[PDB]
């Protein structure tokens, strides 16, 4: 009956359904053509559904990348604007290459940006890395912590094993069953 | 140093040159203007004004960037015996 | 209809226990499934009284009663593996309650939880609680330091640990905590910057002397 | 560092305004006489210099009591930056 | 049938209802299409609703980023506005990567900005980090403070373990029941 | 039906009713379309309502930021005019991040403006901070003054614990009952 | 027939059906001409499909190359923007030349990029490699490490065996039976 979000995109709409089914409320996705999607719920679940909107920050923002704020369309391009677009394509490709490993569902990698070392006589600093991962359950996740450190080590110039910090976890309990319709 | 000369003198020579042919199209629209004489009076104010916008944030850091540092001393010399 | 059909497709994750005060208790197992069943009683499709109970939150609920009517009591943990006959792990070497005094406690603990039938009181030793804590902290080969005093122990793990010495430690603390609870023994995981992970010596005229465990640490240039 | 570009900017500011009023009077009478040369068929080349000459020097005559004052204020205040 | 806010939009209207529902009053959200949403309440609840607007300062302003004050569409860009455009995009990227840990619902991270050292002979200063987090309740949140400092250290050039400060808290109790209509 | 204000805004109208309802008088909000809102009271409560207009300096003018005097669309900006826009954007972002703590209803954060440290060859001075907050009634507000100071401690280069001042106070008593219409 | 996704192209749709069939559910790939493809599932399968969409981060993003950030259609190209387009074409050739070995099904290769040598007089550093692979199962994959590091060694100027890291794994178990339609 009552609406709570409208005008969403495709990937913003699919996130709202997947959160509410975890909390035992059933919603409906209706397409509206060029005005994006819209999401409706029933009558008694409306008070609780807004509470989960505020905590989970729906609708989700589009994910931000570092190459968005330094566009290549500018006819001038400083060297601080070239290393930042060079780092930002390496830190998405190593994460996307990490998804082809054994048992990884998601990952996110961050690289240290160094731009002001070449302008003066100062030597360049060492480079640091960090990574997250969520593993499928049933895995001995104490023995899978040394292959990500070995693969990420000599993918760069010269790192140590203290500069690499990987912290990973097992996946959550699966949500598979239907919520159930509130009858009155 | 020449390719560092042309790109540093890049933005102010394009507006002065485009203004002249823009004035030149008005001399084709009004024949006895003698826009060559008018071109000398107006260009010295224009050629200095556009470079005031990027005088502050752009000039003095290229000065420190272009200072030759000691690390490149290996590439210009070698001892012969 | 009935409540055990108003839940999900599988009747395997919940358990409906009948109460003495004309209520119907629902026994979940974790926090995520608690809001799955609390949403049902909140939207109001049930004409009678019902409550959703939980192992994590009713072990903290009947400790508020306990530190008002029974101060200076030595106890560890309440286990709800069979929710009609719970087991109350009481301390032996730190209590003075007699046999007649434990029986008033078995009825006064029965009156707070109306679904149960009888509470089984058993006695654990205070020295087998620290033997399991020392062998597990030594099986993972972690540098640590024990500080014994009266009425509790504490284990402190300092130093610049790497990513491996945190995952085996964080998987171990919550599995000892599920058994005993954080009333007697407490862990003190903390990250500071010294490659000497916890230990500290002073050097003079004969060799090295092991200093006392203190709060101050030398920060490491290396 | 910040004061050097700041001294340079007002130095670059002063040349825009002091050449401002002589050049714009030398502009508009170079165009208003040219449009007169179109509506009245006049093909002499050395016309506009005679109007442009007395036009700017009167503006310099009317503003020479103003020109020196902004220079004496700017030159005096830069030496305070030089020593202290 | 007394309005208190009109001309709202999609993200503000779903936050005012979730705050007022905490304080036991019902509400009806009336959309107006092009003019945005509108919110009406009942007549006995109007004297209390005006009081809850002044304390929570509704409607909420849109959230400000540092890269909004330095847009890339300018013709020229100072070097101070380029390191600020680099640092203001990583500050949003760490927020979307921290929400994929186990239990964190929301978080906010802050980085220390440096301006004066990049131009003069002074060496660059140390880097300081500070993080906030809201955790899912039921978590032993005294042990959750060490993986984040382990994650946050070597995501940068040169930080230490005592320049990071984590302050975290469990989320509040859930609100699932309806406010209720005022009968008279 | 004497009117006392007209041409108001939407944000201007919910604050005046919050003031008048504290002093046992009831006002009416009238929409006039494009001309703004308007507020009328009864006749015997007109002498008292004029007295409360002078005290609260009503209606409230909108809040001012330092980056409103220095817009981003200026064609030339001095380096003196970029760090003033930079510190004013950090304290607008720091204020929204403090509002996501536990118990905070409103907050305001000020930064010390030391921008002339670059004129001479001297190293710059320290930076000082001062914050205000309004907490929920019932909280032990003595233990929550060392947490906001710890969170604010390492959001900059190097501050001290005596350069920060936190002055906080519990909220006022709630006003929930209706004023009551007078009879003649 | 609840609709899950619409507007996908050819390569995005074949990955969605290959993931859902691992979890005992089937889909229908309906063509729509110019509007791409669309994927619909039944109603009891709708709750499960939205769980595996958020976890596997479906739909997959298109894979990124470093040569996309530096286009060859610019007027002038810096030497920094030439070694980035040079190093990006060897590593695309190195993983297609790895598929013509025996046993291998997929590969991903990463090169360490030189950044500072374009503007400085420092000599360049040693180049580090890292590779991933998927082997057909049953192979003695212990003796298979000595051929790829030997092949990868003398494809550059001068590397050593401690700077090459190969982490490889066998493929997952085969899926050969149909899911089965859910009758209800």
């Amino acid at each position: 009956d009552k609406d709570l979000l409208k005008g969403l995109d495709q990937e913003q709409a699919n996130e709202v359904i997947a959160v509410l089914q975890m909390h035992n409320i059933e919603a409906n996705k209706i397409d509206s053509g060029k005005l994006g999607y819209s999401i409706t719920v029933a009558e008694p679940d409306f008070t609780a559904a807004v509470y989960w909107i505020k905590t989970y920050q729906l609708p989700p923002r589009p994910r931000v990348e570092i190459a968005q704020m330094f566009p290549a369309d500018s006819l001038v391009s400083s060297p601080r604007a070239e290393k930042a677009r060079l780092y930002s394509a390496i830190e998405q490709r190593l994460e996307q290459s990490l998804q082809t490993m054994e048992g990884v569902l998601s990952a996110r990698v961050h690289i240290s940006y160094d731009i002001d070392a070449g302008e003066n006589g100062r030597p360049p600093k060492p480079v640091h890395l960090s990574a997250l991962a969520v593993y499928e359950r049933g895995s001995p996740l104490a023995h899978q912590i040394s292959d990500i450190k070995r693969f990420l080590k000599n993918s760069f110039a010269d790192v140590d094993y203290d500069n690499i910090s990987v912290v990973l976890s097992e996946r959550s309990d699966a949500q598979l069953q239907a919520p159930g319709t509130p009858v009155k | 140093v020449a390719q560092n000369a042309l790109v540093l003198a890049s933005p102010v020579v394009l507006v002065l040159l485009l203004s002249e042919v823009f004035l030149g199209l008005l001399s084709r629209f009004a024949p006895q203007m003698n826009a060559f004489a008018i071109s000398l009076t107006v260009k010295s104010g224009i050629a200095v004004l556009i470079m005031l916008l990027y005088f502050s944030p752009v000039l003095p850091d290229n000065v420190l960037r272009l200072s030759f540092q000691a690390t490149g001393l290996s590439s210009w010399f070698y001892e012969r015996g | 209809a009935e409540l055990d059909s108003l839940l999900g497709q599988e009747k395997e994750r919940f358990q409906v226990l009948p109460g003495r005060d004309k209520m119907l208790y629902v026994a979940a197992q974790n926090e995520r499934d608690t809001l799955w069943a609390r949403q049902v009683l909140a939207r109001g499709d049930y004409d009678k009284n019902a409550r959703v109970i939980n192992e994590n939150e009713e072990n903290k609920r009947i400790s508020i009663w306990l530190d008002t009517y029974y101060p200076q009591l030595a106890y560890y943990r309440i286990h709800f593996d069979e929710p009609r006959k719970p087991v109350f792990w009481l301390s032996r070497q730190r209590n003075t309650m007699s046999k007649k005094e434990l029986e008033v406690l078995s009825q006064k603990l029965r009156a707070l939880m109306p679904y149960a039938d009888s509470v089984n009181i058993t006695l654990m030793d205070d020295v087998t609680a620290a033997g399991q804590a020392e062998a597990g902290l030594k099986q993972q080969a972690l540098p640590y330091s024990r500080r014994n005093h009266k009425g509790g122990v504490t284990f402190v793990i300092q130093g610049a640990l790497d990513d491996v010495e945190i995952l085996r430690a964080r998987q171990f603390v919550d599995s000892y905590y599920r058994t005993w609870g954080g009333r007697y023994v407490q862990f003190a995981i903390e990250l500071k910057d010294d490659w000497l992970k916890g230990r500290s010596f002073q050097y003079g005229a004969e060799g090295y002397i092991k200093m006392s465990p203190g709060h101050w640490y030398f920060p490491s240039p290396l | 560092m910040d004061d050097l570009v700041f001294a340079g900017n007002k130095a670059l500011y002063l040349v825009l305004i002091l050449s401002g009023w002589p050049t714009i009077v030398a502009t508009i009478i170079g165009l208003l006489v040219g449009l007169f040369q179109t509506v009245t068929q006049l093909q002499e080349q050395t016309l506009p210099f005679g109007i442009k000459l007395l036009g700017v020097c009167l503006c310099l005559f009317l503003l020479s009591g103003w020109y020196g004052e902004v220079l004496l204020s700017y030159g005096r205040q830069v030496i305070f930056l030089a020593l202290a």
